[PDB]
């Protein structure tokens, strides 16, 4: 599985304007083997970007 | 089947066709197309009778599968219709004059994985070739200014738009059905969270010919909404009042002559966010409602 790292293009978080984005990946049942996504944090804890 | 509580989506189409049986001469659980992982997708038709040029309401809810309130609105929503029909007369009058169609998980493969992987889940769940980010932000998706400023290229952003215009088949459902069908005068989008109630456009600042009605309309409904229990709701257009969104729902709505073309962000404003505690469900709905009936009067009236 592809390290966890800091997002490219992460674009705008406006719900929580100064949340992180990172690039997460975690192994899973498909053809790569793993599923990777941006999961944006505030103060640690995961949050959504767009209403 | 407990109105106050969120529910799994097979309980929910069950509850749509309990809803149609309960009332076979007004409503029935219509297919109009399937998702990317071959779940149907199921909407309520209410419809006291039938025209060539006969209009219609189309009530659309959780597209962002995370806003778990739009979803369990919807379903009371339903409800709420058929029990009150020919008892209050607003619906009643609305309701002999237009169908209302009703589409409670615009995105049920995005709903089912908020309960089984990913409660913030807000895409669809299709492939993107060489990545391995999955799915498109379905309120990105539309032909409306498409891949225009206010969504992304990456597949692994939350408004990712996908490689083309309706590559997402739950939305080109929906397009396709509203196109055959016809004759749609109102779009209303239910979506959480910030308690907003927009209208176009989201893609530009330019102005909508019909800004200055759907203002107006939009702040009687916000009025209508804050007499159950105080809930304010801001209006405005969507580009100015939440921020840039090309590709969206309301937009192609209103671009393909559809007038009274809405988006309610649902509550709260930020304490629980998407996370919104069931024991909110009832009273978001019930304010909600008198929204929606003071959209659909106005409609009936024009
Ligand atoms: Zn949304």
């Amino acid at each position: 599985v592809p390290d966890d790292r800091p997002c490219i293009n992460p674009g705008r978080c406006p719900l929580v304007p100064d949340a992180t984005c990172t690039f997460v990946c975690k192994a899973a049942d498909n053809d790569f083997g793993y599923e990777c996504q941006h999961v944006w944090t505030f103060e640690g804890q995961r949050v959504g970007c767009y209403a | 089947f407990n109105y106050g509580a969120y529910h799994s989506l097979e309980a929910i189409y069950h509850e749509m066709d309990n809803i149609a049986a309960d009332f076979p001469d007004l409503a029935r659980r219509v297919k109009i197309g399937h998702s990317f992982e071959n779940r149907p997708m199921y909407v309520l038709k209410f419809s006291t009778g039938k025209g060539v040029r006969r209009p219609a309401v189309w009530l659309n809810a959780g597209i962002h599968s995370r806003e778990w309130i739009s979803q369990a609105t919807a379903i009371w929503t339903a409800r709420k219709i058929v029990s009150d029909y020919q008892r209050d007369p607003a619906i009643t009058s609305i309701l002999e004059k237009m169908d209302i169609f009703l589409l409670p998980v615009a995105n049920p493969d995005g709903y089912v994985y908020t309960q089984t992987q990913n409660r913030l889940w807000r895409k669809t769940r299709s492939r993107n070739p060489g990545s391995s980010c999955i799915g498109a932000d379905p309120n990105r998706n539309w032909n409306a200014s498409f891949a225009g400023k206010g969504a992304s290229d990456n597949p692994c952003s939350e408004v990712y738009h996908g490689p083309h215009a309706n590559s997402e088949v739950e939305v080109k459902s929906v397009v396709d059905f509203i196109q055959k069908h016809g004759n749609f005068k109102g779009f209303i989008d239910l979506h959480s969270y910030s308690q907003l109630l927009m209208y176009p456009y989201g893609y530009s600042v330019k102005k909508a010919p019909d800004a200055e009605e759907l203002d107006k309309v939009a702040r009687l409904a916000a009025k209508a909404l804050a007499s159950v229990s105080g809930t304010e709701y801001q209006v405005g257009p969507t580009c100015t009042t939440v921020y840039p969104a090309s590709g969206s729902s309301i937009d192609w709505a209103y671009d393909n002559g559809i007038k009274f073309a809405f988006t309610f962000e649902l509550r709260d404003t930020g304490t629980y966010g998407f996370l919104l505690p069931a024991n909110q469900i009832i009273p978001t709905a019930e304010e909600t409602w008198l929204g929606l009936k003071t959209i659909m009067e106005h409609v009936r009236d024009n």
